[PDB]
């Protein structure tokens, strides 16, 4: 029950943005949350109820305003790279109370760049099954990669005859980095797909690697020769 | 309240029973809250103790120790959709929450019929179809991009297979040479 | 359920004129909690006054303490002044 | 030590007259006042200067943002307690939460709420039920016992987190807390009424105001009739207090462990 937006967001240092959260549970405690890998979350700001706002452990280099009951939205003034991380928004009945949950929306997830010049798209390409595999084992697997993205926002996905499919999928949880000894390191996805021989072999099957890939905005300006790496979906497929 | 202790990670096999446990050192008790929180979701609220006992919320049970300073989260029976990060949080004097760095954990699937073996696709190669106890190991070498292992589940054919990706721009024979592999390793 | 306060005067220490003391007003037991208060010295208001802030008891009713330095003599007659919901005009009790 | 209570009190007023706060929440170690807060100030702020000197900022900053969503619970709560009863106007909600030290050790908590200054729902910790005084009261405790984390929240509370709270105050204003103002007693005699003597037996300058003043009759308890004072604040930290019967006769006064009497 607690909506906040938007799910992905790139900045250049020195912008200023706005978190938007809103609940429908008539809660009157309000949270905003950070989470960065290695420890645990860490409070930014707070409303207890509608008509107060206060820190928490890390405030500098934000703001918040809790509009009503329903909203409390999070700014941050001018953008910094340490600002890059995963923004949670939480609601909870009441705060001096012992037992009260949190409610968690989906996430934020926040990348602070000094320049937008190393923002790009990945490159998909799916590779069909070894012949040794479907002698071996009866089995097919596809591999699904996804290289030279950043930031590392990205949402693989399969599809098989225009449907969506999660049996016999595996996504890496996480990428890995092409230049691991790099800052602005670009990124590298892999995911798997299993289908029986028989089901490789009918060439009626059409597979699909589909890609989602968060960037750039309409209103980001764009000088470099090639195009604007904007939020776009980016596929490779295979047939039977 | 100052301190909150969890495990960086945890490994058990699937059909089985973990303990994740949850030592704090705070200023004032108010309760202790166990979160999941699945890799790129939010937290989800799992249980809350204040007195000394252990609820159970079908194959989850959590326990306190208002003496010790001590909780646990028992997961029993198992499942590989457990596979994510538990955190642990308390309420303090203020009813200010501390919270854990997390515990990630990590199901290793039941292998009922391993066959170890390295394919190459059309570029890539993959190692797939070994047993839960291998290990593979990232590459040492530049331009040669190597996974984690991965669990895939073929709910039709009631069959789940742990696989390992590698590519470069590299010999496919080469390809898991950093990492322990088995001896019966197929290599066409 | 309304109450209304008991009103009760009486020195800081057993009082001699010519020798300095305070003057209290204990107004207690009263239910709501809007009430005022004034020492009087000979039926004037006294301006230089300490008090507490509204007290709780258990009972769910409240408590006040009202007081002044003051140099008793024969002469002067001091009384504390009270008004409540439940009383129609202020009540003046008298230092005995 | 002798016996401690730390209590905290809330007070609500719907449609309050100019100059009355809707919400006043205060806090007491004893009879003292340690805590303040109210809806006008909107700050907790300490009431005691042993509160002001040992707890940081922090705290008071903290409290500030409990209270002012305390101050919203409660403003809710009696609107709809007003509409379960079909009330209009002025109306008070009052909740008190403490516990107690013994001497002996053993501690007692309670949490109790009135409604128009009449009990209205009192907690018991220890079948962790609410008992409710009518239907009305009967309706909000059966909402109150549907949340079993919050009763076992109420209990902890009660029983661990007061009575470590209340250490902390007793050891912070130990000066004030735990000092003794033995008493000053009198036996004042008089010729009141033609044929009645008076004899009143007056105490004053004594801290803590927990005080045991009898009259007896040759050393056995007098099966006369007894008027007792009040024991009042002195307004210096002290209390006085009397014992008057009419016409072998001896006042008996307790305080802080000892024992005094007064023959006549
Ligand atoms: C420090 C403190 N202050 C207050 C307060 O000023 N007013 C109040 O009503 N309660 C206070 N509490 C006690 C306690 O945490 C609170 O009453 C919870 O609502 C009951 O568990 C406190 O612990």
């Amino acid at each position: 029950g607690v909506t906040q937006t938007p799910k992905f967001q790139v900045l250049k240092t020195g912008q200023s943005m706005t978190l938007q959260c809103a609940q429908d549970m008539n809660h009157n405690s309000m949270y905003w949350y950070r989470q960065d890998p290695g420890m645990g979350l860490r409070l930014i700001y707070y409303s207890a109820s509608e008509g107060t706002t206060d820190k928490g452990e890390v405030p500098n280099g934000y703001n918040v305003s809790r509009l009503n009951k329903r909203e409390f939205s999070l700014r941050l003034e001018s953008a910094a790279p340490s600002q890059t991380s995963v923004y949670f928004c939480a609601s909870s009945v009441w705060t001096g109370e012992g037992s009260g949950e949190l409610f968690f929306g989906e996430g934020s997830r926040l990348t602070v760049l000094e320049d937008l010049k190393n923002v790009f798209p990945p490159e998909v390409a799916v590779f069909e099954p070894s012949e040794a595999e479907i002698s071996h084992t009866q089995k097919a697997t596809l591999v699904c990669l996804a290289t030279g993205f950043y930031p590392d926002h990205v949402e693989l996905s399969w599809w098989v005859n225009g449907k969506e499919v999660h049996s016999g999928v595996c996504t890496d949880p996480q990428p890995l980095k092409e230049q691991p000894a790099l800052n602005d390191s670009r990124y590298a996805l892999s995911s798997r797909l299993r289908v029986s021989a028989t089901f490789w072999q009918n060439p009626r099957n059409h597979f699909r690697c589909q890609v989602q890939f968060y960037g750039l905005s309409e209103n980001d300006e764009w000088t470099q020769d090639r195009a604007k790496p904007v939020t776009q979906i980016v596929s490779a497929e295979a047939w039977g | 309240g100052q301190n909150i202790d969890q495990p960086t990670e945890m490994t058990a096999t699937e059909g089985a029973i973990v303990q994740i446990n949850c030592t704090y050192q705070t200023s004032g008790f108010n309760g202790l809250f166990w979160y999941q929180q699945h890799a790129g979701e939010a937290p989800t609220f799992l249980s809350y103790n204040v007195l000394d006992g252990l609820e159970e919320k079908g194959r989850f049970s959590s326990f306190l120790s208002r003496s010790k300073g001590y909780s646990y989260l028992l997961l029993k029976e198992l499942q590989m959709k457990d596979s994510a990060s538990y955190l642990c949080a308390v309420k303090d004097s203020n009813y200010q929450l501390i919270w854990g760095a997390g515990t990630k954990l990590i199901i290793k699937p039941d292998i009922q019929n391993p066959d170890p073996a390295v394919y190459q696709l059309r570029s890539v190669c993959l190692f797939t179809d070994f047993d839960s106890q291998t290990n593979v190991s990232q590459s040492k070498d530049s331009d040669v991009y190597i996974t984690d292992k991965c669990v895939l589940d073929m709910r039709s054919m009631d069959f789940k297979s742990n696989s390992a990706v590698a590519w470069s721009n590299f010999a496919c024979a080469n390809a898991f040479n950093n990492s322990i592999i088995p001896e019966d390793t197929f290599f066409p | 359920i309304q109450r209304t306060p008991k009103i009760q005067v009486y020195s800081r220490h057993p009082a001699e004129n010519g020798k300095s003391n305070f003057l209290n007003c204990y107004v207690s037991g009263f239910h709501p909690s809007d009430i005022e208060v004034d020492l009087l010295k000979n039926g004037e208001r006294i301006e230089k006054v300490e008090h507490s802030d509204l007290s709780f008891s258990k009972d769910w009713s409240f408590y006040l303490l009202y007081y002044t330095e003051f140099t008793p003599t024969e002469k002067d007659e001091y009384a504390c002044r009270v008004n409540h919901v439940t009383l129609s005009q202020p009540k003046i009790v008298k230092w005995d | 030590m002798r016996t401690h209570s730390l209590r905290y009190f809330r007070l609500g007023v719907s449609d309050p007259i100019h100059g009355v706060p809707e919400f006043i929440s205060v806090g007491y170690v004893d009879s003292h006042p340690i805590t303040t807060y109210d809806s006008v100030t909107r700050q907790a702020e300490p009431r005691a200067p042993w509160m002001a000197e040992n707890l940081a900022p922090d705290h008071w900053e903290r409290y500030t943002q409990l209270l002012r969503g305390w101050q919203q619970m409660f403003k809710v709560e009696l609107k709809r307690l007003q509409r379960h009863y079909n009330h209009s106007g002025s109306h008070t909600y009052q909740r008190m939460i403490g516990c107690e030290l013994l001497e002996d050790g053993s501690t007692t908590g309670f949490l109790q709420y009135a409604y128009d200054g009449q009990d209205f729902l009192i907690f018991n910790k220890d079948t962790l039920s609410w008992l409710a005084v009518d239907n009305v009261a009967h309706t909000i405790k059966q909402a109150w016992e549907a949340n079993q984390h919050e009763l076992l929240y109420q209990k902890n509370w009660l029983e661990e987190e007061c009575i470590a709270w209340l250490k902390r105050f007793l050891e912070y204003g130990k000066d004030t807390l735990q000092r003794t103002e033995p008493p000053l007693v009198r036996v004042n005699r008089k010729e009141t009424f033609p044929g009645v003597t008076a004899l009143f037996c007056k105490a004053h300058g004594f801290y803590p105001p927990e005080i045991y003043m009898t009259w007896m009759k040759n050393g056995e308890e007098i099966v006369q009739e007894i008027d007792y004072g009040d024991i009042l604040p002195s307004g210096d930290g002290t209390y006085q207090a009397w014992a008057s019967i009419e016409l072998l006769y001896s006042c008996h006064v307790e305080h802080s462990g000892v024992h005094m009497v007064l023959q006549v």
